[PDB]
């Protein structure tokens, strides 16, 4: 039983969601398998990651995989993986898991600017 | 009780306490320190050189998606050797949430366009291009939204006077409006109103 | 008294120059489109004359980012100049028209309270 | 005295979309039409 | 009643959520409506109906609109029941003039008062905002009940002292009689 | 002759006949007001008082100037600097 | 001022009359043009048509005088898009400096006779943004203004009255007595 | 009294409207007094003569500087963290 | 946000995202607020309406008149 629209204007509702969500975990875990493991992005994407792949795993409706990641509907969550297979994809050419490339320099982030010493 | 005092939010405290702690774990390269001020909005303090791959990531990972984009705002402190700053204010729809990422931005160093992450920076970048100079690079058109066509100058910063620098007036004989040198009627009353004692015990050790 | 910054629109001062040039050249190209399209009292030579001196005002300068940002604000006019946005009020800005010459000397300075 | 609500409280204020009374039918309207036009005819 | 397209929840409210009707009786009745200006014929009735209605017009300027006692309209300077004039020169209302309008300048008057010697007020520049009489300690400056000051000159509405002081003595009886009545408010 | 324009204020303000700016008054009527304050604060007679000092509310409560305590131990007449009005011991 | 004359003083006073003139001129063709000047002074009175030039907020005003409360059009008073159309322009609102040459333009494009009424304190004096960069100091250093309505957000009983200024300004405009005298 | 048509236009405004009509001017009789009795401001929390000082009820002073959340951890240690609770907007 | 959680109304929410879905979503506001009006006027408490931190807050006129702090706060704070 699918449904008649999902509310959205510009969204269409997915005809296959589960295997959709499944392809785009797979693709951002082995995105992320190539980072290394000190970096705390890789830990955690692969945590979330995984417990939502067991989440289209274990449900095999629709309603109750809504139901079971309780973040928004299905084709939000298909969304949702789109933007973070980008953004891995982002990172395996940005690096972000090194030192600070600027330090803050001296008075710079303290507000009132004018007091002496 | 304290019925004029305003109560803290604490579940808008410990979520955002835990969420600046791991955007400080997941992003080391870029961001310098997150704070959580007094109203319970979380401050993040990035290098000029991550202004594109942070409000990227706030825009698209599962546990922080800052999709709307309010407003860019550049606040001009000429005291600093940067001075000026440019803050992104991000709203995120599924988490209720809003988070607030500074930088630091002289008139002569470039900064990243987020045009590409947010299209409401299309605009804003413009805005702060018009009013202190930060020039955005890799912007689609940098052009001159607000003030006038021939206007010289950006009017935002503190170095810039209140009441600019020229003033227009018709000319019957040029049939044109054309422009003058500045006398106003009667000039603005600057008034000083400094507090000579300090009334924040709190704020008088904050600078270090 | 060296400091590494990152490059506005230019990495090297001829680089900058040759865009400086660039400028030049499509201003003294749009010179007699704006004579054409806009109903000013200066003519074409007049138009090229004060291109000239704009530019050899600016002529003292030698730092990279401020000849790169003096090219960049260069081409937004030129851009507000092509298409269509400025007045006739706005191209004459630069003649300064409806301003009385102030003198030089320190006994006109003197006589006129300057 | 100060400015208050009155003991009881207000009345309801309405808010909800009322339609006017609508009195034709589509089908009453169709065969009053040819109805018409047949006298008409003649 | 047609069928929802999206599941209406309930702290919200859906428009244009009604799914369109596919019975005959529906369409024809649809069909009605396109064909035979129906929806037309109530737009117009209503329009009609709108002729027969009470004009709201008030007719100025024999009958004029409702005001209030705080209205914010000409700045007056007013004075005591004895006589003397109640602006003791303390330059609040100008501290806290946000356009600057009001200039004071004072000097000691022959019996030691501190009263002044200019008070103007730009009517250009003032923005009617009534904070120069809530910073007033003593109601000095106030604002007058009149509204109808156009002038026909721009230099005839930069308001000087004894213009203010007529605006005092013209209007004393309406701003006496407002102040009466709103003072326990503010 | 116009009498309106060599009128003194009481800010002991005049045009004299040689200003310039007497010309802005030849199609316009310059405005002094009659009722001056001096005399208008003169022409009241001070109040007489038995007690040492004395509180000056101006008229109503709310509607009058900040309350003042006037010591009257010294011989004369006492002014109050709000309103003007003036305060006698015997 | 003077005092309003008191009723005792005023019932021995004679009606006024409409002509501003009076009708005791001496020749009869200087009467004969004060007449045709009465006349043509009423009909330019009697219908003058307003540009819709909203600047700013004060033109939320404007359209309080559109509205069934206060009623315009019983006033000769119409809005027209065009400034061909139109006789008068009122500048309601904020004049800027990107804003002169458009409010000059129009101005120029419209036909002689042009009253212009300056509505609020951002059109006469420049107001509260008098000392910014980029705001002219009032409309009168561009465009002449012959009635300027005083408040903020002047209520429109005080446009209208602004209106009713200009329309006694129209009544009093002497054009073929003037042409008599030159 | 109300001023109103005669009810053979009334009938025929309420059969063209659709609806009954319900008059959308207001009138003396439907409105509030414009002269009304003098009113009464209730005192506050902090009106009270005892027990009342500025230091434990003092709004200004009790703002801190931000906390570096960085050095929060670091000088107190001496589910995947979310910026908020879930809304589904869907 | 100021006692807005303490009034319950209805979103309007469009679906086609049009200009008459706007439309209705506006129109819809407008009806929306009169039952949040409603209860504001159904329920409002009789109390202050400023803060009692006179620094913050002008102090009352009888207060600036009568007494000493109010009548400094009243001078500095305008
Ligand atoms: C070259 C020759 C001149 C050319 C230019 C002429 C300009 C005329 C307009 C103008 O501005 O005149 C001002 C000029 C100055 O007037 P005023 O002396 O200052 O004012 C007179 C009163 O003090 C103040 O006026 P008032 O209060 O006495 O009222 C004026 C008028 C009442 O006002 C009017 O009649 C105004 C017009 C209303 C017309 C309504 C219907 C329109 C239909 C259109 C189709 O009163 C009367 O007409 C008398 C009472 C009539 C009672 C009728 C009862 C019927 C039942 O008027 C005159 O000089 C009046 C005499 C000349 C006008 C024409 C007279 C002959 C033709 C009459 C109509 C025949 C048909
Ligand atoms: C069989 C046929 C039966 C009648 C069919 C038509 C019925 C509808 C109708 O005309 O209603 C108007 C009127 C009823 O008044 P309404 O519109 O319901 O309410 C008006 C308000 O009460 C007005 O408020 P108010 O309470 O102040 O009323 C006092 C005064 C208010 O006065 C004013 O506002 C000033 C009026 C100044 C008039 C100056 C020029 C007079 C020239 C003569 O009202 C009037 O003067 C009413 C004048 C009505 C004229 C109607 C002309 C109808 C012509 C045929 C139409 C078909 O009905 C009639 O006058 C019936 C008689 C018509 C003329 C018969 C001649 C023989
Ligand atoms: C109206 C009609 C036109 C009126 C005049 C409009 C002038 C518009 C341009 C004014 C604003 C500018 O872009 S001036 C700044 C451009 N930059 C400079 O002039 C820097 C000069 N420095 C240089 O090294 C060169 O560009 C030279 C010296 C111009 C080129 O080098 P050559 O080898 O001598
Ligand atoms: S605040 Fe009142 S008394 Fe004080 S200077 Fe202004 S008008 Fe005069
Ligand atoms: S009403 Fe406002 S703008 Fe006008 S004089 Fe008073 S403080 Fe100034
Ligand atoms: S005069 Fe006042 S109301 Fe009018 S545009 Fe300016 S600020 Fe707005
Ligand atoms: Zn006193």
């Amino acid at each position: 039983i699918i449904k008649a629209s999902t509310g959205l204007t510009g969204l269409a509702v997915s005809t296959n969601p589960h295997h959709t969500l499944s392809a785009l975990y797979g693709k951002i875990l082995r995105a992320v398998s190539k980072m290394p493991q000190d970096a705390s992005y890789r830990k955690y994407t692969e945590q979330l990651v995984k417990q939502r792949a067991d989440s289209v795993a274990q449900h095999k409706d629709i309603t109750a995989l809504e139901k079971a990641v309780g973040c928004g509907q299905v084709e939000e969550l298909i969304v949702q993986a789109e933007n973070e297979l980008i953004l891995a994809r982002k990172m395996l050419g940005w690096k972000p898991w090194e030192k600070l490339v600027q330090a803050a320099p001296a008075k710079q982030w303290d507000w009132p600017p004018a007091q002496i010493m | 009780d304290k019925p004029t005092v305003r109560q803290p939010d604490a579940v808008a405290r410990s979520h955002l306490s835990d969420f600046g702690r791991y955007v400080a774990e997941c992003l080391p390269k870029y961001v310098q320190k997150v704070q959580l001020t007094a109203g319970d909005e979380l401050e993040v303090l990035i290098a000029p050189e991550g202004v594109v791959p942070v409000l990227q990531f706030l825009k698209d990972h599962h546990q922080a998606q800052f999709t709307n984009l309010v407003d860019i705002a550049g606040v001009d402190v000429p005291c600093r050797k940067n001075r000026f700053e440019v803050v992104y204010n991000l709203l995120s729809l599924r988490y209720n949430s809003r988070i607030r990422v500074k930088t630091y931005t002289d008139e002569l160093t470039p900064l990243d366009s987020a045009c590409e992450v947010h299209k409401a920076a299309n605009w804003y970048e413009r805005e702060i291009w018009d009013m202190y100079g930060v020039f955005f690079a890799n912007h689609p058109d940098l052009r001159r939204i607000l003030t006038d066509y021939g206007f010289e100058g950006h009017p935002q910063r503190r170095d810039f006077p209140l009441s600019g620098y020229v003033e227009l007036r018709y000319d019957d004989e040029k049939k044109r409006v054309v422009c003058e040198p500045l006398e106003l009627a009667q000039e603005f009353r600057k008034f000083d109103l400094s507090a000579p004692w300090e009334q924040f015990p709190n704020f008088r050790n904050a600078n270090p | 008294a060296v400091q590494q910054v990152r490059p506005i629109l230019s990495v090297d001062r001829e680089e900058a120059r040759k865009r400086a040039l660039n400028l030049y050249k499509a201003w003294y190209r749009q010179i007699p489109y704006i004579v054409m399209d806009y109903d000013i009292p200066m003519t074409v030579e007049q138009c090229r004359d004060k291109l000239r001196e704009e530019f050899v005002k600016h002529r003292n300068v030698t730092d990279i980012r401020v000849i790169d940002m003096l090219v960049i604000k260069g081409q937004m006019e030129l851009k507000e100049s092509v298409e269509i946005w400025k007045q006739k009020g706005h191209i004459m800005r630069y003649w300064k028209e409806s301003q009385d010459p102030k003198p030089t000397d320190f006994l006109s300075k003197f006589i006129q309270g300057v | 005295k100060q400015d208050l609500p009155p003991p009881g409280g207000y009345k309801k204020i309405p808010f909800a979309r009322v339609p006017p009374k609508s009195y034709f039918t589509g089908f009453t309207t169709i065969g009053t039409y040819v109805v018409v036009t047949a006298v008409g005819l003649g | 009643e047609p069928k929802d397209i999206v599941e209406v929840p309930k702290g919200y409210v859906y428009v244009n959520n009604k799914e369109l009707s596919m019975e005959f009786a529906d369409i024809t009745d649809r069909a009605a409506s396109t064909m035979f200006f129906g929806e037309l014929l109530r737009g117009f009735a209503v329009t009609l109906a709108h002729i027969f209605k009470e004009p709201a017009t008030i007719n100025y300027p024999f009958e004029k609109g409702p005001l209030s006692p705080r209205f914010r309209g000409e700045h007056a300077l007013r004075r005591y029941p004895s006589g003397e004039e109640r602006c003791i020169a303390c330059k609040l209302c100008e501290a806290i003039c946000p356009a600057q309008a009001i200039t004071i300048e004072a000097e000691e008057r022959a019996d030691g008062s501190r009263r002044t010697t200019r008070y103007d007020i730009d009517m250009t520049k003032c923005i009617y905002c009534g904070f120069c009489q809530e910073a007033c300690p003593v109601d000095a400056i106030v604002e007058g009940p009149n509204f109808e000051f156009s002038t026909e000159t721009h230099e005839e509405l930069l308001y000087n002292k004894e213009k203010l002081l007529c605006n005092g003595d013209k209007w004393e009886s309406e701003i006496a009689s407002n102040l009466q009545a709103d003072h326990l408010y503010r | 002759c116009r009498g309106d324009i060599e009128k003194v204020t009481h800010t002991g303000q005049v045009f004299d006949k040689e200003d310039y700016r007497n010309a802005r008054f030849v199609n316009a009527k310059r405005y002094v007001n009659e009722n001056w304050g001096i005399k208008l604060i003169e022409e009241v007679p001070p109040k007489e008082c038995t007690e040492r000092v004395v509180f000056c509310d101006g008229g109503d409560g709310p509607l009058g100037h900040p309350k003042v305590y006037i010591n009257l131990d010294k011989p004369g007449n006492h002014i109050c600097g709000y309103c003007g009005l003036r305060f006698v011991k015997k | 001022q003077q005092t309003l004359p008191v009723a005792e003083v005023a019932q021995n006073l004679p009606k006024k009359g409409y002509s501003p003139f009076g009708t005791k001129q001496s020749s009869v063709a200087e009467w004969s043009l004060a007449r045709l000047d009465d006349l043509l002074n009423w009909g330019r009175k009697g219908s003058i048509w307003p540009l819709t030039f909203g600047l700013a907020c004060c033109a939320v005003e404007m359209m309080h005088i559109a509205a069934p409360r206060y009623d315009m059009d019983r006033y000769g008073v119409v809005f027209r898009a065009s400034p061909r159309q139109a006789d008068v322009i009122i500048v309601a609102g904020t004049l800027t400096n990107k804003m002169a040459p458009a409010l000059r333009k129009v101005y120029d494009q419209m036909p002689e006779p042009r009253w212009v009424i300056s509505m609020g304190s951002c059109a006469n004096g420049g107001g509260y943004y008098h000392y910014s960069y980029s705001v002219v100091r009032g409309c009168d250093r561009i465009i002449p203004v012959d009635i300027y309505v005083p408040g903020c957000p002047p209520t429109a009983e005080a446009l209208m009255y602004g209106v009713l200024q200009l329309q006694k300004k129209v009544k009093r405009m002497k054009t073929l007595q003037m042409w008599y005298r030159k | 009294l109300r001023r109103d048509v005669s009810p053979l236009i009334q009938r025929i405004r309420a059969f063209l409207l659709g609806r009954e009509h319900n008059l959308a001017l207001r009138f003396e009789d439907g409105l509030a007094d414009r002269t009304q009795p003098q009113p009464e401001i209730p005192d506050g929390p902090s009106h009270l003569l005892s027990a009342n000082y500025y230091c434990q009820r003092d709004g200004r002073r009790e703002v801190l500087p931000p906390i570096d959340l960085v050095e929060q951890q670091k000088q107190l240690a001496a589910k995947l963290p979310t910026p908020g609770k879930v809304y589904a907007w869907d | 946000y100021d006692a807005y959680n303490l009034v319950n109304f209805d979103v309007p929410i469009g679906t086609k995202g049009d200009c008459y879905d706007r439309y209705l979503c506006r129109v819809e506001e407008m009806r929306q607020s009169l039952r949040i009006i409603d209860q504001c006027l159904n329920q409002m408490p009789a109390g202050e309406i400023k803060t009692d931190d006179a620094k913050v807050a002008p102090p009352s006129r009888s207060e600036m008149k009568t007494s000493m702090e109010a009548l400094i706060h009243h001078f500095k704070l305008f």
